[PDB]
């Protein structure tokens, strides 16, 4: 396993969206590793629809505006057999009536897979071998809110009680100890503009720190 | 969650 990864990098992510006054983050996180996984397949980098799936998965479990999870938005994209881009269905952080247009799908997931629960190791496996993964994490405090730099520890986090999803788009360290002050590196959806250029540096290998190898996965493409 | 902001 390599000592660092950044798909970033690699043409896999997506620039920094916005979710705004809504409580999405699991579709951010979802669409992320979706189009993670789609630029692996075909080489062509495409921003997924939010809303879509805002709008459409209540069946799956999800709750558009307040809240959801990530497999199961894996799991409507399934069922339903694709996936709007951001183009024809543009986010507008409201729950809407689901305007799901198939000749407008690019992207299309025949399931999941996911990581065995509060495994860094099969979590840093993940990564590294397939693209950005689809993450929760309680993010729950001030500290996460103004973060601005460098490897964010928190002490009051949970690793069981989780409140947002993200996206692991890589890991590292700093310094020249690889095996010392390790990261994840994670893409957020509060825009560019939160933390360092919308991503934020958690603690790894620190007893699954803030749960973010607690309910891992990615989408099957 | 959302955004604090
Ligand atoms: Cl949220």
């Amino acid at each position: 396993l390599p000592k660092s990864v950044d798909w970033r990098k690699k043409g896999y992510v997506t620039p920094v969206k916005n979710q705004k006054q809504c409580g999405s983050s699991w579709a951010f996180s979802a669409t992320g590793a979706l189009e993670g996984q789609m630029f692996r397949k075909t080489g062509k980098l495409v921003s997924l629809s939010e809303q879509n799936l805002v709008d459409c998965s209540r069946p799956q479990g999800n709750q558009g505006c307040n809240g959801g999870f990530m497999a199961r938005a894996f799991q409507y994209v399934k069922e339903n057999g694709g996936l709007d881009s951001e183009e024809s269905y543009p986010y507008v952080a409201v729950d809407e009536i689901c305007k799901y247009r198939p000749e407008n799908s690019v992207a299309q997931d025949t399931g999941f897979t996911v990581v065995a629960p509060g495994k860094e190791k099969a979590l840093m496996k993940a990564v590294a071998t397939v693209g950005p993964i689809s993450v929760a994490m309680d993010a729950g405090h001030s500290s996460f809110q103004f973060y601005k730099s460098g490897i964010y520890f928190e002490p009051d986090c949970s690793s069981k009680n989780l409140d947002h999803g993200v996206l692991v788009v890589g890991y590292g360290f700093e310094g020249a100890n690889s095996q010392n002050s390790k990261y994840w590196l994670v893409k957020n959806s509060w825009g560019p503009e939160w933390g360092s250029n919308g991503y934020v540096k958690i603690a790894k290998d620190k007893n699954n720190h803030c749960g973010i190898a607690t309910a891992a996965s990615y989408p099957n493409v | 969650r959302l955004s604090a902001k």
